[PDB]
DNA sequence: AGCCACATCCCGGCACTCGAAGTCCCCAACTTGGATGATTTCTTCCAGTCCTGGTAA
DNA sequence: TTACCTCAGTGCCGGGATGTGGCT
């Protein structure tokens, strides 16, 4: 079977609150053109938020 | 043809690093360095504006420096020779599409491939990139040294040998017991493009022979302008080597365009060869050199198989029959890609 | 397993793929951008490997069949 | 794929392991020399031959 | 109760020891008194340029 | 075409033999 992944809004935007209020590790993405992205991309400046965590090695 | 066609690459590099030996250790890395320059206030827009209209400043004001930060990299006091080495692996993968949305395209493109391998001509694509490995076209603009040899090593057992490599051309005749190993090495490649389940791996070595405190041109980096004036303007690509210690080294692809570039099939006039394209762009005049316009592109000439098969069914082959047409497209399909919405 | 990790700065840049306009035209343009994160690594596997069959094949025949196979 | 002899000299080929034998059977000695209960066996000339024939046995076996 | 398969078991046999002096025991390991003041830490000007949209009037 | 919109030991080794346990 093929299956196509999607992002979903209200999970990713919980996301953008969450880790600067509970100081996750954590970096950001950035988009040209932020108005051709999406409501919460042009909102956010072109920026988003994702969370990082490496492995210890 | 079908609405999804494309074939993955059958041709696949490694990441080259510049190191040196010592008396006391065999593996030292070249490393880069960081430094602040102060530069020239210098180019339009400095002094005109429009078309030519010089704009209104003082005549001090142009005297003043423009500081920089950039990255460099040299060789140190006293190194007499300078190394860099790669690996390369090819495998026979141009022989069945990644994916195919159609039967009926599908058996022809396979037709196609077999009627061609069988009458000669992946010997011509082998000894094109046999002869851009041996040539030493792949230190771009490191070429310029005082002595060149390339060593290379196969999986098979054998080994070749340039005492060197300044002097060979694309287009001429090589010494001998070199033109030689050319078309020793021919033959290991040319059946490792065709004929599966042979493994075959190589390790291409070379060394240069440097000046005093030479400059070395490793790869650049891609990036966004910093707003600090902290951080480096011109970056460069380095490797971890298995102590922790970062190296100067070029990128895989950039090893990879310079062996690719084997087209000279173009307008009947062979000139240099390009890098292939399936528009023939010619990144040096920023132009292409087979506009769609001219019905000389990939996408024109892939619709024409079912005529070329019928011509390699119908030639006696061994001979020098085979089309430009022909062999360009075979070329593409090495360097696999998306042929969709056809 | 993981033995080495090491994260790559910057980004890609892709092949100039689209002609700026599709007819009477001989310029070439970029796609567009993308903004992502690469690595390099170092690592072993360990796979569980079945045979259903009673009698089975261990031999050197088949340790070269198996670095052909690999992707 | 350092220096004290009870590493270098396994290191070294298994062909040579037979001539430590009594060096083997001399630590062993001291081994007991040294524990709580071995120093009333240690060096005993009762253990002599029976120590040294299954060490060069064992020896043997390993090279 | 009689017949057959498979366990080990003990004597005759075989091979090794292996070159080739010993190198000192025992008991102790320092107390007290102090670590400085007065002064000062730079000034002029500058901080590149260009290429890399989708969608509908 | 264009405009839009983001934080005295020991260790193997052969070979014939004593004795035993299960089936009929």
């Amino acid at each position: 079977c093929v299956v196509t992944p999607v992002v979903s809004h209200a999970l990713l935007a919980q996301l953008q609150n969450v880790v600067h209020e509970k100081k996750l590790q954590c970096t950001y993405i950035h988009h040209d053109h932020p108005a051709s992205v999406g409501s919460l991309v042009g909102a956010l400046g072109g920026k988003v938020a994702v969370l990082d965590y490496p492995p210890p090695v | 043809l079908c609405t999804h066609l494309s074939y993955s690459r059958s041709l696949s590099p490694g990441k080259a690093v510049f190191f040196y030996k010592t008396a006391e250790s065999d593996f030292v890395p070249l490393r880069i360095e960081v430094a602040k320059i102060s530069g020239q206030k210098c180019g339009y827009t400095e002094g005109f504006d429009a078309n030519l209209k010089p704009k209104n400043i003082e005549r001090y004001e142009l005297a003043y420096s423009n500081p920089q930060t950039i990255e460099a990299c040299y060789v140190p006091p006293n190194v007499d020779e300078l190394y860099c080495r790669f690996s390369l692996r090819v495998e026979a993968n141009s022989m069945r599409p990644y994916v195919c949305s159609n039967p009926d395209v599908l058996r022809v493109m396979i037709g196609l491939a077999q009627a061609y391998q069988r009458l000669g001509g992946y010997n011509e694509l082998a000894r094109r990139y046999s002869a851009n490995v041996l040539r030493g076209i792949w230190l771009w603009r490191n070429q310029y040294t005082q002595g060149t040899k390339i060593e290379i090593k196969t999986s098979l057992g054998s080994t070749y040998h340039i005492p060197d490599a300044r002097r060979l051309s694309w287009s001429g005749d090589w010494p001998e017991l070199e033109q030689k190993q050319l078309e020793q090495l021919t033959s290991e490649m040319a059946k490792a493009l065709s004929q599966p389940d042979i493994f075959w791996f190589a390790d291409v070595t070379a060394s240069l022979k440097t000046g005093f405190c030479q400059e070395i041109f490793p790869s650049q980096k891609f990036t966004e302008r910093p707003d600090d004036h902290s951080v480096a303007s011109r970056q460069l690509a380095t490797v971890e080597c298995s102590d922790g210690q970062l190296a100067a080294c070029i990128n895989p692809q950039k090893i990879g365009a310079a062996l690719q570039k084997i087209d000279d099939w173009w307008a009947n006039d062979a000139d240099l060869p390009l890098r292939v394209h399936e528009y023939g762009a010619n990144h040096e005049a920023l132009t292409a050199l087979r506009h769609p316009a001219t019905g000389q592109d990939f996408y024109h000439l892939l619709t024409k198989a079912e005529q070329f098969v019928t011509v390699l069914e119908s030639s006696e082959g061994g001979g020098v029959e085979l089309p430009g047409e022909v062999h360009y497209l075979m070329a593409v399909l090495v360097k696999g890609g998306l042929f969709q919405k056809g | 397993y993981l033995g080495r990790y090491s994260l790559v700065t910057g980004k890609h840049l892709p092949e100039p793929s689209k002609s700026a306009d599709p007819k009477s035209v001989s310029a070439i343009r970029r796609p567009g951008l993308l903004d992502g994160r690469y690595c390099d690594l170092g690592m072993d596997l360990i796979i569980e490997v079945h045979i259903p069959t009673g009698g089975s094949l261990p031999f050197t025949t088949c340790l070269d069949l198996l670095r052909v196979a690999l992707p | 794929g350092s220096g004290g002899l009870e590493l270098e000299l396994i290191t070294q080929p298994k062909k040579m392991l037979p001539e430590l034998m009594l060096q083997v059977a001399g630590r062993f000695h001291l081994e007991l020399q040294n524990h709580s209960a071995g120093r009333r066996f240690a060096f005993h000339p009762a253990l002599m031959a029976p120590i040294k024939s299954q060490i060069l046995w064992l020896l043997r076996q390993l090279a």
